């Protein structure tokens, strides 16, 4: 009996973490209010028993994603953001899920603030009060199951557009801003589902505010970074990012700006490996910049004896 | 400011704080009295019957208050204040125990002509002890106490109620016998001294219920002096189902207390340290100054609660970010290596920062 | 040790205390106490206000150390409603601290 | 079927495939495994991505119950540069096994 | 009875001994081990070959509950170089008694 009781309790643990909790508190002198808050969620991880991921955390992170691709999957799959996107998109976003709950009257995210942390709801009821200039906070919309907050401002690169709260004890799918970037940015086809998305959305009823105008301003830039990183990588001399960028889109014959091919660049560079696989590529060895000159020109000018020749033959 | 109506009163109110003490002190009365009106009694005398009447006018208006009362909803987690739904969980959850109980049974007894089984069904009125299990356990969540002592406090409530009950059927078995069988009854075939409880129907209320809760005691610590013993067989039966679940119960307050004190305190671990560590100071003969070093290190350790750094590592990014952003924030806003730089990566840098004290 | 020395103190002041509750009583009426009708072996504890000191110390001593081991022999009991009193709070007080001493 | 260290990551663990077969493979940006490598019993994994302080290649999968003697990045660059000498003359013999690999540049 | 380290393996560790009596043995190629010395209390080993860069070059034997303390090779070979003075003493140290042993290197 006493091994029993030893062993513990949900609330004993409950009562253990929560003093130590306002032993901390008090310490570092946090105020009523966020006493109270703070108390609230993990007295909600302790009622719930949510935070029981704990154990997740010893398992390792492949089966962790398996889990993770069997629950947080078909929400995600119903996410707005995430329509027509490709199913690694989809599986990137959930493996870097991370569970939240969060209990009624709880402000989640604040008008103005930089969003850190884009959430899925799940299972809840949120606001979205705008804190016009008076102060006045109106109900945008009720923000229900499957939806997602944080996203417009993540990806237009503005601040919180307004203020989130809970009505209703909400289960949301935490993402890391930084996470969702890294994603988007290496799935540039996905991101461009997620652009026009984003823009079917306004003439679908997303009930956003101001002007977002970044499908176009991705439609230009997915292709002229591309372009560009081809370019870059070969000056900079990363042949291994090189031979990606090349397969993943755009052309080896693809100029900047100032009409220089990944050519040009790998020759004034003296970078023998990148201007042999652009010889695979066939690229032009005569095509002249804004400026009028040539890879040959650019090679004998920076004197790389070795990419000389090599454009030579 | 959604209490639009006038009737339903939060749970939390004042006043009704105040009738839920004065509820809790009457359950706690009546779930008391009630093995005592059962087994000492066939049905109470005069003298206690304005006790009875108001005890059950006291708990039937708290059954008529249950539905004014708001109730958090679990899966919301809101204060639900629409009448019809606070009626319709008490009404399903333990609304027909209470009415049960608060219908007057001695006066239905007695009605009845004298019927036992009618005044069996005042152990309904046992159900009342639902209050106090309340109380308890509000007391178990409110963070003033210790948990596991009240997990204690309650086992010792449960064992003064289990006594007080058990002398109770012991006495009401020993007046299931008619009093012609006086002498194969546990009471009274008692000599206790020179007196004798010959006509143990007759003694006065307080000597009975003292010798029988005396018999209670002594059998709850497992004394058994013998002075005071089963004679029938009923009395058999019920002792040993008593002393049965007493065993478990007593076994269990053992376990509720070895557990108390053997989760210990940080004053207890940080002590047994230091018990390790001075221990060691002393075998090598360190020097005082050394010694006085050493100290420092674990007092430090524990008393800046050095230790204490990840019990926030569940709460929230939200909350974890204003608490860091409320504590350490100032301090990186003000070193100079960070100078000119956005307030977002100064809040990244709180995020991940981590505490740590250096002694001289 | 704290908690033996807590027990053994309290051992002595409920033997102390028994006995006193055994003389509240008046010597007329002395066999209606725990002492005063005790028969011991074939020593009958008759005139209990006038033996040895040391024979009734040991006598009371004797129960409570009984009884705080709950070894409830039953040759002394109480026989009184307020002996039963004090021998109900003491036993109830005892378990406490018997299964505190256990958890030591 | 857990992968041991992924693509794309920095190794600072490098491991020796002792029992057990592991599978080696570049995962592509469209979801695609391509199996690069196949290690068997004594073999060694990750070891170019903390010479290098690359980035792993190639994302490495166990096969069977593949028993593996993990040595850490700081633990491995010790016993070259902490432990020096024990990391000079040896370490060099190690690079010359690496640019023997012939791919690696 | 234990073997502290065996002669001609690989010093890998400094030892001195404090308290306790150690018993270096030189092994032949008899089947037996001439005792050179026993090692006592104060003295040291695992430093011939520490210092003259050599195979250990003595049996260091166990015979009582010898308290040692022990310095790691590398650890001893980086405070040398950075104290090339000290070393200086000791090397010394290690020229003037060389009657201490016979085939003492």
């Amino acid at each position: 009996i006493t091994a029993l009781i030893v062993k513990g309790s949900n609330t004993e643990r409950f009562r253990d973490k929560m003093n130590d909790l306002i032993s901390f508190m008090n310490r570092k002198k946090l105020g009523r209010d966020l006493r109270s808050q703070i108390t609230g969620h993990v007295r909600l991880q302790y009622d719930s028993h949510y935070t029981d991921t704990v154990m997740l955390q010893d398992i390792p992170a492949s089966i962790r994603a398996k889990i993770a691709q069997l629950l947080y999957l078909p929400y995600i799959k119903k996410v707005p953001l995430f329509k027509g996107c490709s199913t690694e998109f989809i599986n990137q976003i959930v493996i870097r899920l991370h569970e939240e709950y969060f209990l009624p009257g709880e402000v989640i995210t604040e008008q103005g603030n930089v969003v850190d942390h884009l959430y899925f709801v799940c299972e809840g009821l949120l606001e979205a009060l705008v804190t016009k200039t008076d102060g006045s906070e109106e109900s945008v919309t009720l923000l229900g199951p499957h939806t997602s907050f944080g996203d417009i401002s993540i990806i237009c690169n503005i601040s919180q557009p307004f203020t989130v709260r809970v009505c209703e004890l909400c289960h949301l799918l935490r993402l890391d801003k930084q996470s969702f970037s890294n994603i988007l940015e290496i799935y540039f086809h996905d991101g461009r589902t997620i652009l026009n998305n984003i823009m079917e959305e306004k003439e679908s009823n997303d009930r956003i505010k101001k002007l977002e105008s970044d499908i176009v301003i991705h439609i230009g830039k997915q292709e002229a970074e591309l372009a560009l990183k081809v370019n870059s990588a070969a000056f900079q001399g990363d042949f291994y990012q090189l031979k990606s960028l090349i397969r993943s889109g755009a052309d080896p014959n693809k100029t900047d700006y100032d009409g220089r091919s990944p050519l040009h660049l790998a020759a004034c560079r003296g970078y023998e490996d990148i201007t042999l696989f652009l010889i695979q590529e066939g690229v032009d060895v005569n095509l002249k910049d804004k400026f009028g000159h040539t890879p040959l020109f650019e090679a004998v000018k920076a004197g790389q004896e070795g990419v000389i020749g090599l454009l030579v033959k | 400011g959604h209490n639009d109506y006038k009737y339903i009163i939060h749970p939390k109110n004042r006043w009704y704080k105040a009738w839920e003490m004065f509820i809790l002190v009457w359950a706690i009365y009546s779930s008391l009295f009630t093995p005592m009106e059962f087994g000492f009694f066939r049905g109470l005398p005069e003298r206690l019957f304005v006790l009875d009447i108001v005890g059950q006018i006291a708990f039937l208006v708290d059954i008529v208050l249950q539905f004014f009362v708001a109730y958090r909803d679990t899966q919301t987690y809101r204060t639900v204040y629409k009448p019809t739904r606070i009626a319709f969980r008490y009404l399903k959850s333990h609304f027909l125990m209470d009415f049960i109980g608060c219908f007057p049974w001695d006066l239905i007894y007695k009605a009845s002509g004298k019927h036992e089984l009618v005044r069996y069904l005042l152990w309904i009125r046992l159900f009342r002890v639902r209050k106090v299990v309340e109380f308890f356990q509000r007391l178990e969540k409110d963070t003033r106490i210790n948990y596991l002592f009240t997990r204690i406090l309650k086992l010792l409530f449960v064992e003064v109620y289990c006594t007080h009950t058990a002398a109770c059927i012991f006495y009401y078995l020993a007046t299931t016998l008619p009093p012609e069988n006086e002498g194969y009854t546990w009471i009274g075939s008692l000599k206790l001294g020179d007196y004798s409880y010959e006509n143990f129907r007759e003694i006065d209320l307080w000597k009975r219920y003292t010798t029988a809760l005396y018999f209670a005691i002594v059998t709850m610590a497992t004394v058994g002096y013998g002075d005071i013993h089963a004679v029938n067989l009923r009395e058999m039966i019920f002792v040993m189902i008593y002393v049965s679940f007493d065993m478990v119960l007593g076994a269990y307050l053992i376990g509720n207390i070895t557990a108390l004190i053997v989760k210990g305190s940080n004053t207890e671990r940080f002590r047994d340290k230091m018990n390790d560590l001075i221990s060691f100071m002393n075998r090598k003969k360190l020097g005082r100054d050394l010694r006085s070093q050493i100290t420092g290190h674990v007092r430090l350790q524990y008393d800046s609660h050095y230790t204490d750094t990840v019990m926030l590592q569940d709460i929230p990014a939200s909350i974890r970010a204003k608490i860091a952003q409320l504590l350490y924030l100032p301090y990186i806003k003000k070193v100079p290596l960070f100078k000119g730089c956005s307030t977002e990566f100064i809040n990244q840098i709180v995020i991940r920062l981590h505490e740590e004290y250096f002694l001289p």
